[PDB]
């Protein structure tokens, strides 16, 4: 209730109740109005902070340690483009497969609970999560992590939503920079750093 | 949220989403397979 | 209960005494006994004619290609002549006898042991029923009688149904291979297994 | 009954090349190298080709050097109406099929008329495969007979 809002003093709607780890209160259209689709976007919300950590971590670490002196990775805009040990065509087919198996039995999982998470071939290889969108297992918590009392996970959640919000507005910002700026983000960085109060978006 | 599906779900707003995809995938492929005015594949 | 779709629920009509009950018919296709009754059979002719039929595709090219006979491929077998076989007698002869045989066939399944109950001699006991539509042996169908109706009905049909799927799968690839490789269907295979990565069905577009 | 092959037809390569002129006309007046100059082009390569494929899949020109179509059934010519048409009915049916199948499932509620007006998405997603299939299970229940009714018509 008297948890921080995104606009303070202001009145949250009511399916915001501060029980979801990052609920400060924010939806002002009220996309997750209804209970079901909020299930849904949870999710949404969810993987997408997921994603674009590893992407923030895809694009930022390797075009830093580029800048300077160590390795070789090129820019992740052209990335793409880069011929690689086969076709991109084949490898993006491939990703097609193996991505749809994990997107394919995390779906069911989605639909219906629980229904998923003992393996299909040796059954003694059962996934310990419950709680939809965290699967648990020997697999995905290689030493539990997960498992805990609540008013920690809530922490430890909100830890991995918090992030995952960080991530998704920085990637998206690789994303807009690379293409009005001529150069990689390190560098959108470094013209920034020489004249704070001159180069910016007004160039 | 429930009352926007419903209203999108009413017939006048299906039938313009779903000609314009309709519209959309015959454009494409004549840009494709344009002239075709035989079906020279058997 | 182990479905194709490990998330969805069988349907309710798939209780599972059918081999091969894998709760697996989303279109709503046998939600009628009769129909269904009718459909079951079907995937039973299908798929033992499916089974040979490969088999006869597969293992002609396979002994040609290694050189220890020769023989046309099954894409170019229908315009082969020997001697004595006009296309068109094979054909009404060939229509006559499988006629013979699917309509009395059809017959038993229309009326079940109406078939075995007649004049022509020495024959007119094996081919009542096997006791199951679809498995008519017989001590004719089944020289040797190698069953026992009930019990491996269960675990044993589960193979030759499982065996079937895939072998009518098997045909299909060989119909859409040599469509657009132009080539036999080993050739095929030893194509791709020379370069797998560039030998693919996105090259062959 | 004497339409020579468009390949052969010197009127149908007669057409074609007054096309091309007549194309190749409007184009001596605009820069070697501006965007009009590359529109008219990639229309003078999309006529070009489109003469030949008439020329090669079997069309036959009278002497308008125009294509004719054979609809009679000669089976030397299936792809000109016989094979679009089967592929028409069987688009068509699928159509049919669809929305039969819906009218039905909606008919056993309170009022089909508001199920009508404002369609239920979800339902018609569950059925819109089900045409795939419609000359399979069309022909079964015509067998069955309940493709139709009887004598009972209005009201129920
Ligand atoms: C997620 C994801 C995102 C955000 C991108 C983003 C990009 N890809 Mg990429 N890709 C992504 C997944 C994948 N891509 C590719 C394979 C390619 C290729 C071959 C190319 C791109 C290109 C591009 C760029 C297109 C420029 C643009 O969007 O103009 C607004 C852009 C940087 C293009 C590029 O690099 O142009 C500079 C390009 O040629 N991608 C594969 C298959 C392995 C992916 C699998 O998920
Ligand atoms: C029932 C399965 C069956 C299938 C899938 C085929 C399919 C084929 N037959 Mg065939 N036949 C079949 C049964 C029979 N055929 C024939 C009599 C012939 C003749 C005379 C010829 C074919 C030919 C062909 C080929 C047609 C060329 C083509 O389709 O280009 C894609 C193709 C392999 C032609 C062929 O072999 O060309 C290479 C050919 O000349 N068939 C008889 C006896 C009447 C059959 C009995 O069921
Ligand atoms: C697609 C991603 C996505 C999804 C599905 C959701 C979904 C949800 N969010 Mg959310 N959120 C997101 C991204 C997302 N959010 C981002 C990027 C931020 C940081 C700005 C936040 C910050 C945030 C807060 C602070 C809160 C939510 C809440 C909720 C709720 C389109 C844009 C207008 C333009 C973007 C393009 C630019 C960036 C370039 C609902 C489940 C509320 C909740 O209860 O949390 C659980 C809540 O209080 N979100
Ligand atoms: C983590 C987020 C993040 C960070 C640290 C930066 C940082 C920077 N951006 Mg950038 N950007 C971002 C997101 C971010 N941006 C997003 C989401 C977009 C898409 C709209 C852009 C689009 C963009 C363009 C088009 C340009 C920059 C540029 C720059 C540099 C100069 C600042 C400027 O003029 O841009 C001002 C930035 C904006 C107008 C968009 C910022 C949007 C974020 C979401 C606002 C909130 C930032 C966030 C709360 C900061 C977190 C605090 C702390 C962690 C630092 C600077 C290094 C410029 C450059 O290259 O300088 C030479 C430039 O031309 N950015
Ligand atoms: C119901 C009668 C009818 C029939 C059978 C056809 C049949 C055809 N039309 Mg056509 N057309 C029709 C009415 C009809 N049209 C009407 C009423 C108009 C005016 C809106 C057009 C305007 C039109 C254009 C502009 C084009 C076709 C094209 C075509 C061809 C389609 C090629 C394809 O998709 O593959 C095919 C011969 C395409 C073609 O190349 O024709 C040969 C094409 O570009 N049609
Ligand atoms: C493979 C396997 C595992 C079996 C297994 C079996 N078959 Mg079968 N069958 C196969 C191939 C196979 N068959 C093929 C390729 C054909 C066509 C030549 C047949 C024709 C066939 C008939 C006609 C009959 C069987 C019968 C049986 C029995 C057992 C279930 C018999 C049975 O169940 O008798 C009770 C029986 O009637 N099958
Ligand atoms: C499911 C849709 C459907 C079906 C199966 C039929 C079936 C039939 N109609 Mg028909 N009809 C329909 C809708 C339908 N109608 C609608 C909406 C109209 C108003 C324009 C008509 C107007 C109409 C006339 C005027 C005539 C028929 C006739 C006929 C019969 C002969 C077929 C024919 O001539 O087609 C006629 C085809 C049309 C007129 C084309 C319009 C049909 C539209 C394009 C289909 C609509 C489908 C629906 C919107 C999709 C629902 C999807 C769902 C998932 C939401 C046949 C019983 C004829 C008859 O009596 O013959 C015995 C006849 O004279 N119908
Ligand atoms: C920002 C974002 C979503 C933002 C959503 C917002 C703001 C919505 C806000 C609202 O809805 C709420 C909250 C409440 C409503 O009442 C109000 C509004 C305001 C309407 C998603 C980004 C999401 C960003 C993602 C998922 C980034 C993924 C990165 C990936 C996949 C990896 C890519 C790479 O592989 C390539 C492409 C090339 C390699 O070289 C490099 C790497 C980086 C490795
Ligand atoms: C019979 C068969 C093939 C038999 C082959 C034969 C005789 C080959 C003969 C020859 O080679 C030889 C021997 C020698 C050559 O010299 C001569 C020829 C003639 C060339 C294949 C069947 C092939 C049949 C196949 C592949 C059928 C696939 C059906 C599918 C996938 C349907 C799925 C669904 O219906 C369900 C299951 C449930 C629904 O709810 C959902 C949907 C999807 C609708
Ligand atoms: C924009 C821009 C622009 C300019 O140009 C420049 C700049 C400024 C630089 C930029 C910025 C950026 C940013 C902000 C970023 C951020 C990021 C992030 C947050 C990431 C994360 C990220 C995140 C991440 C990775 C995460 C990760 C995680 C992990 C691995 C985990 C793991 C695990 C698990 C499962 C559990 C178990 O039991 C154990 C472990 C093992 C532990
Ligand atoms: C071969 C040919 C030809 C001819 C043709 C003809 C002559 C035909 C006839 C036809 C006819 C004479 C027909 C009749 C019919 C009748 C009826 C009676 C029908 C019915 C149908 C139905 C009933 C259907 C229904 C449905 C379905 C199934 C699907 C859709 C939906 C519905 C429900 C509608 C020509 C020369 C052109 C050309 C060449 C080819």
């Amino acid at each position: 209730p008297e948890r921080p809002i995104w606009f303070p003093g202001s009145t949250p709607p009511p399916w915001l109740d501060g029980s979801l780890p990052g609920d400060f209160g924010f939806d002002p259209w009220g996309l997750g109005s209804d209970p079901e689709s909020l299930r849904w976007n949870v999710q949404a919300e969810l993987v997408h902070c997921r994603w674009a950590m590893l992407g923030a971590a895809g694009i930022f670490i390797p075009e830093l340690l580029t800048k300077i002196g160590i390795l070789n990775t090129p820019s992740w805009y052209t990335a793409g483009e880069q011929e690689y040990f086969t076709d991109t065509t084949t490898l993006f087919i491939v990703e097609l497969i193996l991505i749809g198996w994990a997107e394919g039995r995390r779906w069911a999982d989605i639909i219906k609970p629980g229904c998923v998470n003992t393996d299909p071939i040796f059954p003694n290889n059962k996934l310990t999560g419950t709680d939809v969108g965290y699967p648990g297992g020997l697999w995905f918590d290689p030493l539990g992590y997960g498992t805990g009392s609540p008013e920690k996970l809530k922490e430890l959640r909100t830890k991995e939503i918090k992030n995952g919000r960080l991530a998704m507005l920085a990637v998206m910002g690789a994303w807009f920079q690379a293409e009005y700026t001529g150069t990689g983000p390190i560098d959108n960085l470094f013209a920034h750093l020489a004249d704070p109060g001159h180069a910016t978006i007004f160039r | 949220m429930r009352d926007i599906k419903t209203y999108l779900s009413v017939a006048p707003v299906l039938s313009t989403l779903w000609f314009g995809a309709l519209a959309g995938l015959l454009i494409e492929i004549n840009r494709l397979f344009p002239d075709a005015l035989s079906f020279p594949f058997f | 209960r182990a479905t194709w779709l490990p998330g969805l629920d069988p349907p309710a009509y798939l209780d599972g005494t059918l081999p091969g009950d894998y709760g697996f018919d989303p279109l709503g296709l046998g939600e009628q006994p009769e129909d269904l009754k009718w459909y079951v059979q079907a995937e039973l002719v299908h798929c033992r004619f499916a089974m040979a039929g490969v088999a006869g595709i597969l293992g002609t090219d396979l002994i040609r290609v290694s050189g220890i006979g020769n023989l046309p491929v099954w894409f170019e077998a229908g315009a082969t002549k020997f001697d004595f076989a006009n296309t068109t007698a094979l054909f009404f002869v060939q229509l006559l006898l499988m006629g013979f045989v699917e309509t009395k066939r059809y017959m038993d399944f229309v009326s079940p042991g109406s078939q075995a109950k007649e004049g022509t001699f020495l024959g007119i006991e094996a081919s009542l029923e096997g006791l199951q539509p679809g498995y008519p042996g017989g001590p004719l169908f089944n020289p040797m009688g190698l069953a026992k109706d009930i019990e491996n009905a269960n675990e044993v049909k589960l193979k030759e149904i499982k065996n079937g799927r895939l072998a009518m799968v098997a045909m299909l690839g060989f119909i859409v291979q040599a469509s657009v490789t132009h080539a036999g269907p080993i050739d095929n295979l030893l194509t791709h297994l020379s370069d797998p990565f560039n030998k693919n069905i996105i090259h062959a577009l | 009954a004497g339409l020579t092959p468009c390949k052969e037809s010197k009127a149908f390569a007669k057409r074609e090349k007054q096309s091309v002129k007549k194309l190749n006309s409007s184009l001596k007046k605009y820069a070697p190298d501006s965007a009009p100059a590359l529109a008219i082009q990639a229309t003078i390569d999309k006529t070009k080709r489109r003469f030949e494929n008439y020329g090669k899949f079997g069309l036959l020109c009278g002497s308008d050097g125009l294509p004719h179509l054979i609809v009679s059934g000669d089976q030397r010519h299936w792809g000109e109406f016989i094979t679009p048409g089967v592929l028409f009915l069987y688009i068509a049916g699928w159509i049919g099929w669809v929305g039969r199948s819906y009218l039905i499932a909606v008919s056993g509620e309170k009022k089909p008329a508001m199920r009508e007006i404002i369609i239920d998405v979800e339902l018609a997603a569950r059925i819109i495969p089900r045409g795939f299939i419609w000359p399979v299970a069309a022909y079964r229940e015509l067998i069955n007979g309940d493709l139709v009714v009887d004598d009972a018509d209005i009201g129920y």
